């Protein structure tokens, strides 16, 4: 003791839990291509770390809260140069299309009068609406948009198609990883390992059912930050993944009339074919087998043989009640009430479609998404789900579980689960037996 | 690997501290014509300097730059840690070390910065015959 | 003789007079929100032994700086607001007369007019109240008085301008000297000095002729210029204690939101509720007569005992210049402060007027409106200060007299800025020694 | 304490250059979009970074890198000042002394560089046997 | 016996691209933009032995030009007042009184109804107008530019008179200049030193001809990036200038129109006296003798004993046929042909006025020029001019040579083909006859 | 000058390599409103930062920080040139030489690095 010196060391490999921001990379007109310019690595060098037990929380992972941000930030970026709306805040004239009836009120034909590249003439013009867009006043109809703010139209040439966007940290950091194949929403895992970019997640978008994210290896997970507040959702990990086969199946063309001096509108003309209505095609006994599993492992928290049931969710708006989609710039808001229709102890899904989106809930700044010419076909993996359960069960045998849904953090908060982010701490000292 | 587990045998560690120092130092319009991007990635490389200079700066002030690992003229105090020698270099993990001496840190750096004040004090008289 | 050497020193305690940028810290709101960063709870004074310095606070950069950086702000407050160019129509007016007493002689006038609807198709006729100072007579058809020369933007309803302390921080390798020695004059060397990372926050207080919620000036009435023989310079002068003065808007509002074509609202005036008042502000005559008569002694100091000193009751310019000017509430007041001066030396009601758009600083290309605030307003505000102006050049000696007004903000900040000056420090230093290498 | 003893006796202010020298060093996310704002801190910071590192590389060049207190093999001039060493660096203070060479600040410098430039021109030769 | 020694501070470097920054002399627009104060005294510094490789043609300084001016030029225009209330239907009749033989009904008179401060006001107003820039409606004409673009005016307080502009380089990076003499623009030269900050360039904008720029080292100098490439422009420098004397010999009145709050727009208003059409004089025999130096060195690169024809150059939109340039803040459009018809083996060429036009060339934008009051002139020195080779056969029997250029680049590509930027890398590695 | 005898023989020419390694590091109101103009402005002086620290950082790591001109226990292997120094340090200028060995800058500054990782582990065995 009496010999001990002060000793101090420079470079020493150990951290401290941080905040910093990540940069964006990418590989291969398209929005994050532009923006992740910097190019990822082909060859990551991931490093076991032996001796180490680290504590992840997912719930309080600030690189969620960073992908977030960045995303509704682009979002906006890409539509600030479009040209703007406003000049379609008129009454509208309109009347039901019934040529070539389907019979599955959707589709009306309206017209208005739009001013012409001079100043002292307006023309009346007329192109196709779907009903969810459009809102009666006390023939006559407005925009609904128009009712409480702006709108913008998306440019035509501007794509939005998801790229896998792998994070990395910048020098003084580390990304650290979870690979403990069961791992839960927190605690101190032992599968340690040090990367410097993330696996690439595609910012895919949807509420209820996640769309082309990771599966997990072993067995389908069922994860909370707390499972017994109902007062918060649920996210389930699917091992095997459930192809869903989805179409837009009316072939029509798009119109492009002049609202200004080099400002251009594009909107739906007519149907050139018959009417059919939209939908998505779920296997049936897949889709059933799928369930039984999760069925399984929440047995693990609500009782070994209690009656577990699945149900619709409640109402609100589209974006909380069906699954959202965007398939080539279309949304849809398809009906899966049918795949919560059970108790445990080729499926069609209608599809709706609209035309004026509003982004992450944020009230106005809406956008205007002009139409796919003939047809489009999208096909995607379901990875995993979003489950809310309900409060106020007296009853202990049973539980009820229906379809969540919420703030797009929280696809990304799966996505990003499994990662951290610490800052090295190069100094540091110990007491030594030499001295100056 | 660029770090280790760091769990025992830093002495071992310590063959690396020269690339974990390295890796501290490394589009045009894809990047120029965004206004609040390109600031957080500027900021980013900035704050990243700060670090590597303070760092650099207290090895100078305490007499220990160019070393990875310096032997000082300051002794250790009971307080720091009361536990024996013999735990420190293989019992004890890095990591863990760092959380029980958190209240000693400001007074080690002191100590140094005084000690190397009074040798450069000294040396002025070495030189004056 | 003794051959010493050069001598290389580190970390020297010197300095040089710099001008650099400033921090801004604070403790929905403008300044709170832009001055993120909090302030030291307890900032490490440093008093300098046996230092000296000198400071000039007509020199002092920082005027400059506060004055430009809460312009900056200003017009970022307004940036994301909606614009009411769409307001600028033929306004059909008459003057309200129900319930109005005698002091308010058509200062509230009644206009109507077609405005754009949510629907660019229609209009809708609606009607508000106006100031009089705000609407002028075209050729009973009015305008809004701007629509010649600037748009107007509404100011957001949601966001306060209230003053709060905002202190300004040195970068690294920069320092704040402070001057503590009592009673400085504003130019001469100040003999007790100390240093400091940050300066006392300054509420960014905006008025006229009159400074408002500043310091104790040393416990002395304290009169400083920048050429005391220059009639043309503002006279800064700085109170042993404060008068207070009560303010009020008594008339119960109505704010009439109306939607207009955008998405976005214009905030009406609507109608008064109960009968129509004069707004006004009470201080105290005697308090105001002995601190009159402490500026007065001060002004024998410069300028001999052997003169009358009077005030003058009166100005020329504009609403901006002849009257004092408060914004309680985002509320403007225009108040009568001749009253205050019939003076000539060997409580008081000031009446005053309301306006609500609203010009800028140093500015006339652009316009604020002021959105309408209901119910009633009403505030205290403690006096610290005034600008005056000698009506000199006269060769009658025997009296002169001090104009209120001739107000800057540029000169309203110094007060309180004063105080302090930025130097940086430069850490090299050479002197001769004893030894080489 | 960072500029405490400003108005102390020039040698007894060579105790204080630890302070003085390390100190030089040293809801935000919504201010991003505040560009001028934005712009001026983080330039501040540049600007800071760009001061220190002349002042370290010009203690390169002239020699004693890394040093608080340092000398040199260059004699003072007597067109610098003519005064005895018990008055100077001793019974006065820093800044006013300072203010007294303030011409000579160039040609010091200049001369330090030279000197340290042909010592290291020697040391290879001498290394060189 | 020989080992590694390291150097630091080595006068070495390499070609780079950088960021350069600008300077002047001292509300012109290209000298707010230049804050940055010239050095009184520069000092070029001559190094001896070096010979160095210097290429115009691939110089990243004409695109560092070009980049700052469009840039700054739009930058300018930014806060100026907006032209779209104008765009309205004109009722137009000709000028008929005052005009001479020349003017064949160019000059238009035109009125409509317009905006006022009030939205329930409005007024009728008249101007004139070039017939360049009206187009007529199937009595009733529009402006040319309503269905593609916005149009803007400048503002009148606006100065865009060309500066000479210094730019300087960054630390770390020097401007290594040829001062040989007739260097070819490619390829290696012997005379080299450098500066801190190049000579300043006024930023001059013209098209078929070059002015005020180099006098090509008494002699005339041929470049071109491949000589024998018909396609390619030749750039030539001339020997000597060439005086040009131009004017705009109408007496103009500015009319000042209330468009609304704070908007104001300039008209032009009646011509007082005599109309007549604006034109420049060329000394004759002083240009017949340019051309003859410029045939002898073409003959040169084609053939000694060759028929060299000058011609008019072909059709096109008006600002690539003409001479063009900005002369009082007005735009020329100078008439070629008389300029160029002669065979080898005092002159007035007509000018047309434009006002509204498409700066650099570019679509999507367009800016009004403000009427000028009184009359104009200028008078410039001709330094160069851009040729092209008509070619469409091989006959070294005779070649023709015809006005070209018109893009901005080349003009600057001229005046900086003098120097380059290199990046300085002190740190290199030699043997030595020692060890530590 | 800063440049000055760039084309000299690099014998005399590294006699001024302070001067050049001084010279590295050398209505403004209205700049700050060039919102692109000043990122551009304020990247050239980062990025000329972080270079400087990174020949710095090397310097560190391979030894000889602080020096001018500084010789290291890697041998020369002549394989890199077979040129003899009455050549090298008479005849050919310094920029002459840098791009005749340019190819093997890399290996280089590898051999510089493990050697001076090599001596502080030695140093240590001494206490
Ligand atoms: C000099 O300093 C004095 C300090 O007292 C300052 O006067 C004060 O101004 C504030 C802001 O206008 C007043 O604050 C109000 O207090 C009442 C208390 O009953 C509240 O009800 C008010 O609430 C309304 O306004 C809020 C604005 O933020 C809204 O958020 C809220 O929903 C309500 O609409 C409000 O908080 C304060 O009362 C006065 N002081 C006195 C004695 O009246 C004075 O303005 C300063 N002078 C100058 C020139 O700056
Ligand atoms: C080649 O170089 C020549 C020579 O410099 C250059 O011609 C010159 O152009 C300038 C700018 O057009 C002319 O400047 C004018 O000088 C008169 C002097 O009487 C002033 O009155 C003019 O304008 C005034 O009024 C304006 C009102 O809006 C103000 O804004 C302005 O500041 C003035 O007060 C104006 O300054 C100059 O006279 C000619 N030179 C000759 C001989 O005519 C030519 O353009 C250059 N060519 C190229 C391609 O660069
Ligand atoms: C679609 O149109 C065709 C004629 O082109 C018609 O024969 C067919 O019956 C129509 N389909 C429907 C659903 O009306
Ligand atoms: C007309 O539209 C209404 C509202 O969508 C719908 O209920 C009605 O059935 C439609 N009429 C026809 C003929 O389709
Ligand atoms: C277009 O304008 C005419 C008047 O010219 C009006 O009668 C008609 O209803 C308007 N139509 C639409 C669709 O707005
Ligand atoms: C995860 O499981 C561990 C036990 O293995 C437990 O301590 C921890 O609290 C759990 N975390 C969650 C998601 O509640
Ligand atoms: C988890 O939820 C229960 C309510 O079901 C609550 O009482 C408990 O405090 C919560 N625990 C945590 C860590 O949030
Ligand atoms: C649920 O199952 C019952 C079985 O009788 C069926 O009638 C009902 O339509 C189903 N509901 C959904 C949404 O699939
Ligand atoms: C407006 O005020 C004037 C007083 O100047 C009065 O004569 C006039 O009658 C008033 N307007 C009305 C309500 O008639
Ligand atoms: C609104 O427009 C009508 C058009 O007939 C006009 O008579 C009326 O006076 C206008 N109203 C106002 C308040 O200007
Ligand atoms: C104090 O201010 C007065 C008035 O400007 C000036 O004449 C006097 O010299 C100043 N005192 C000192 C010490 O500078
Ligand atoms: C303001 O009103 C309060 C009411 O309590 C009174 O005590 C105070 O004296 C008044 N101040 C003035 C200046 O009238
Ligand atoms: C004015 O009177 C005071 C006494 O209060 C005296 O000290 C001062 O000198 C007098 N000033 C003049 C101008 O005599
Ligand atoms: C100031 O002077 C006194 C002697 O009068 C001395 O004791 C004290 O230490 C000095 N202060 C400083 C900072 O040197
Ligand atoms: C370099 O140029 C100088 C110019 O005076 C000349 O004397 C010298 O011989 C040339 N060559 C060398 C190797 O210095
Ligand atoms: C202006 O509007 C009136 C409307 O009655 C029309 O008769 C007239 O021809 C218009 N004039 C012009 C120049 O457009
Ligand atoms: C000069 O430029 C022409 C351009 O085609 C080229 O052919 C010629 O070789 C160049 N001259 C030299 C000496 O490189
Ligand atoms: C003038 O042009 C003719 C060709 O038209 C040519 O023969 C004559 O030599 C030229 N004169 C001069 C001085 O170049
Ligand atoms: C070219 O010269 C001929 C000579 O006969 C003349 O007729 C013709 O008009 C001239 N053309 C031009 C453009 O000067
Ligand atoms: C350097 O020498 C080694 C033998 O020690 C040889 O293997 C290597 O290839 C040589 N380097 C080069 C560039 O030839």
């Amino acid at each position: 003791a009496e010999n001990l010196w002060v000793t101090v060391y420079y470079g020493v490999p150990v951290w401290k839990d941080a905040e910093t921001t990540l940069f964006c990379a990418s590989d291969a007109h398209n929005v994050w291509a532009t923006h992740c310019c910097v190019p990822t690595d082909p060859n990551p060098q991931e490093i076991h770390l032996e001796n180490v037990t680290e504590e992840f929380n997912m719930w309080k992972n600030n690189m969620v809260e960073q992908m977030h941000t960045d995303i509704i930030s682009l979002w906006d970026q890409s539509l600030k140069p479009c040209v703007k709306l406003t000049p379609l805040c008129v009454t509208l004239q309109c009347t039901n299309v019934t040529n070539n009836i389907t019979d599955d009120g959707e589709l009306k034909n309206c017209s208005f009068n739009m001013t012409t590249e001079l100043r002292d003439k307006k023309q009346k013009v007329y192109s196709l609406f779907y009903r969810l867009d459009v809102v009666q006043i006390n023939k006559e109809y407005r925009l609904i948009n128009c009712n409480t703010s702006a709108i913008t139209q998306a440019c035509p040439k501007v794509s939005f198609e998801p790229i896998p966007i792998h994070y990395c940290a910048p020098a003084g950091f580390a990304i650290l990883k979870c690979k403990d194949k069961k791992f839960n929403g927190t605690g101190p895992c032992t599968n340690v390992s040090t990367v410097q970019c993330t696996h690439g997640i595609k910012p895919v978008v949807s509420t209820q059912l996640l769309l082309n994210g990771s599966l997990a290896e072993e067995e389908v997970i069922i994860r909370s930050e707390n499972i017994t507040n109902n007062a918060k959702n649920i996210l389930v990990q699917l091992n095997e993944s459930v192809q869903i086969n989805c179409t837009r199946p009316n072939n029509n063309t798009r119109k492009s009339i002049r609202i200004g001096p080099g400002q251009w509108f594009y909107a739906t003309g007519d149907i050139i074919g018959d009417i059919r209505q939209a939908h998505c095609n779920v296997s049936k006994a897949t889709w059933n087998e799928t369930l039984g599993k999760v069925v399984k492992q929440l047995r693990k928290h609500f009782g070994n043989n209690t009656i577990i049931r699945f149900a619709n969710s409640s109402g609100g708006d589209l974006e909380v009640t069906t699954h959202s989609f965007n398939c080539g710039g279309e949304f849809f808001y398809c009906n899966t009430s049918g795949l919560f229709n059970s108790t445990w102890i080729s499926i069609t899904l209608p599809c709706r479609i609209k035309q004026i989106i509003n982004m992450w809930q944020r009230i106005g700044q809406a956008m205007y998404a002009p139409p796919i010419q003939g047809v489009i076909r999208c096909v995607s993996n379901i990875t995993g789900l979003i489950l809310t359960r309900d409060g106020g069960s007296t009853n202990s045998t049973t539980e009820t579980f229906r379809p969540g849904g919420g703030d797009m953090r929280d696809n990304w908060r799966s996505e990003l689960y499994k990662y951290k982010v610490v800052k090295i701490e190069p100094l540091g000292v110990a007491p030594t037996r030499c001295k100056r | 690997g660029f770090l280790g587990a760091a769990g025992s045998t830093m002495g071992a560690a310590s063959m690396t501290l020269t690339v974990q120092a390295r890796n501290l130092l490394s589009c045009q319009q894809h990047l120029l014509k965004l206004t609040v991007w390109g600031i957080k990635q500027l900021q980013a490389r900035v704050l990243a300097v700060e670090r590597y200079l303070r760092d650099q700066q207290l090895l100078g002030i305490w007499g220990c730059s160019g070393k990875l690992i310096c032997c000082t003229n300051v002794p250790w105090n009971s307080t720091w840690s009361n536990r024996n020698l013999s735990e420190i270099w293989d019992n004890m993990t890095w990591l863990q070390w760092d959380k029980e001496i958190s209240n000693y840190t400001q007074i080690i750096y002191g100590l140094l910065e005084e000690s190397q004040n009074q040798q450069e004090k000294n040396e002025q008289d070495l030189l004056a015959l």
